[PDB]
């Protein structure tokens, strides 16, 4: 499992900051790890020790073996966890709805469909005006730039795949001669 | 609500939002009913309670 | 502790930031709850 | 039948918090949600 | 499509009109407010042919009106969407090609008629033509189309269509 | 969601039968023929002669018995309703082109089978 601390050695690198890494890095080791020797060497608060300790232990990231004197080691198998959850939120921004291209009345600053501004069009002038106020209506201008987020998201959030792809082959490659 | 929001967008320390959490099932348990044992009563003018939901309708 | 134990310490051979993982990791609070992981396959059946 | 061997604890209730010890864990509201997501 | 159902409706009368021709005043007052007027949920009524029976009048408490429940058997007009029609152009614009189908409208968008069609505003009657001229469509033109979306508003009905598909055109 | 092509009808169009743009034709003028009878009523509706101007101009067959018998021809067929009602005011003459403008009967039969009908269509009716 020397590539299994190589997945944490990317995940740390690539999640967890500074004043977790230092003490997620002394949890490279997992041959023995007490409370009172980790607080000693980190050089860092009780409290605050305890605020990351606790927050790993959210993670199920250490198993706590008690005496009492303590010993800590990994239990996330939510890499994919954070995957499948974050890749259907991003693609529920993603995923856009049509042109849904609606007229707009830059005066009233009101919003009408294709169809709302169909009823409306006007066979005198060839275009298509507001309801109450009869002047010319616009795109959907500003609205929900959803179709935009889609394109920054992709590139975004697939672009973080080669950063990860050292991991991401790892801990596959890992996995595999865990079997 | 709008002060944890942030609060939890940012990754707090874990620690005030079970403080707070227990501030907002406080505040939601005022708005309903007041008169139930314990849980020590909210006031704003003149040691007036609240007027809960439950308290408008006795 | 604001200004009082620290630790110099030097790691680094580049990593990466990711401002969707921020939000991820506030979007993945179940700490407790159970029964996610097989819910991953299936999603990705 | 349902297929489970653990046991459970005996929650108990304090204000507006409540308990349970088979470790005494106090439920939270989105945990006994889910429990309850899954009653058919 | 066009159905021959049967649905039923109620008529509160006033009670100025009991008396003798008491049934057939009933009748009268039957295909005013029913026909003529379509609605949203079931489509469009056109015409009424019979009127199968006529319940009890219930006196409601108060407000002298009784209340009479009546079934009759109506043909009425619903399209469904992926529909093919034939229709009539209306009016040509560049932003497409409006056609109507009997008391509905129907809005073709430029970007679902084939590019082959240019749509051309130097003709005195706008219109949408092949560059060989081998068709014209112009306004008051009888064409076939696929109904790609459906509406039903208060009274008014509207789809929407597509010439792309095959077989489509002048009829 | 409610789309003809999916073939989701709602589930009051079970005895919703139908009927093409010669039969509503046919009762539109006795309409008018109760127009003149029946005297002491008022004007028509709108909608009434806006749909009669509109299929009164075009048909889709003749005569009477040019339906008795068109009704009769898909009578022995095994066919949805629907279907019939779809055609007959189509009028195509490619079979390729009927499973072209219907998203549903590319598996059913022979694809001459609709075209022979759509030669029986063509065969009945009369052009000028
Ligand atoms: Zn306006």
């Amino acid at each position: 499992p020397a590539a299994l601390k190589r997945l944490a050695k990317y995940v740390i690198r690539g999640f967890y900051g500074i004043e977790h890494a230092l003490a997620l890095d002394i949890l490279i080791r997992n041959s023995c790890v007490k409370e009172e020797d980790m607080l000693e060497l980190l050089k860092f608060d009780r409290k605050q020790l305890r605020s990351v300790l606790n927050n790993l232990k959210g993670d199920k990231f250490i198993k706590c073996r008690m005496r009492y004197f303590i010993n800590y080691r990994t239990l996330v198998n939510v890499v994919k966890y954070k995957l499948d959850h974050m890749r259907r939120r991003i693609e529920t921004d993603e995923r856009d709805s049509t042109n849904r291209a609606s007229f707009k009345c830059p005066v009233c600053s009101s919003t009408f469909t294709d169809l709302e501004a169909n009823q409306l069009f006007d066979p005198m002038t060839g275009t298509f005006r507001c309801t109450f106020c009869h002047t010319e209506v616009e795109e959907d201008e500003s609205a929900m730039p959803k179709k935009d987020a889609r394109t920054l998201l992709a590139r975004f959030n697939e672009q973080i795949e080669p950063i990860y792809a050292l991991l991401r082959e790892t801990e596959d490659v890992n996995l595999a001669y865990e079997i | 609500n709008n002060q944890l929001r942030r609060n939890e967008q940012n990754g707090a320390a874990a620690h005030v939002i079970a403080e707070d959490v227990k501030l907002l099932q406080f505040h939601v348990a005022t708005m309903v009913d007041n008169e139930l044992p314990g849980l020590p009563r909210a006031m704003q003018k003149s040691g007036r309670p609240l007027k809960s939901l439950k308290q408008r309708l006795k | 502790p604001d200004k009082k134990k620290i630790l110099f310490f030097n790691d680094k051979s580049c990593q990466f930031s990711v401002d969707e993982e921020f939000q991820k990791l506030w979007r993945s609070v179940t700490v407790d709850s159970m029964d996610e992981e097989k819910i991953e396959e299936y999603l990705k059946r | 039948h349902g297929g489970c061997g653990r046991y459970q604890p005996r929650i108990r209730r304090s204000g507006l918090e409540l308990y349970a010890e088979w470790k005494k864990i106090l439920l939270s509201p989105e945990r006994v949600h889910e429990i309850f997501k899954r009653i058919s | 499509m066009f159905y021959h159902i049967s649905l039923e409706h109620e008529i509160l009368l006033h009670p100025r009109y009991f008396g003798p021709n008491l049934l057939n005043t009933v009748k009268q007052k039957l295909f005013t407010e029913v026909e003529g007027t379509c609605t949203g949920k079931y489509g469009f009524v056109i015409a009424v042919t019979t009127i199968d029976n006529i319940g009890a009048g219930v006196i409601q408490p108060g407000r002298g009106f009784v209340l009479y429940p009546v079934k009759y058997k109506a043909i009425v007009f619903r399209p469904f969407k992926g529909e093919v029609v034939d229709a009539v152009v209306t009016q040509v614009n560049k932003v497409g090609l409006f056609t109507e189908i009997g008391p509905m409208s129907c809005f073709i968008s430029r970007h679902s008629i084939p590019s082959e069609m240019e749509f051309d505003p130097n003709s005195n009657p706008p219109c949408y033509k092949t560059m060989d001229e081998d068709i014209v469509i112009q306004q008051d033109d009888e064409i076939r189309l696929k109904i790609v979306g459906t509406r039903v508003d208060k009274n008014d009905i509207f789809a929407i269509g597509s010439l792309m598909d095959d077989y489509l055109g002048l009829v | 969601e409610e789309d003809a092509s999916q073939l989701i009808f709602p589930k009051e169009f079970e005895t919703a039968e139908t009927l093409l743009n010669s039969e509503v034709h046919m009762l539109l003028e006795h309409r008018k023929q109760q127009n003149e009878s029946a005297e002491d009523e008022q004007e028509l509706s709108e909608v009434f002669m806006k749909t009669l101007n509109y299929t009164a101009r075009f048909s889709r067959f003749k005569n009477r018995e040019t339906i008795a018998s068109v009704r009769s021809l898909l009578l022995q067929k095994k066919l949805h309703k629907f279907e019939l009602a779809c055609l007959a005011n189509l009028c195509p003459e490619t079979a390729e082109e009927s499973k072209a403008l219907i998203p549903s009967l590319e598996g059913r039969f022979e694809d001459e089978e609709l075209q022979q009908i759509l030669d029986d269509i063509q065969t009945k009716r009369s052009f000028q």
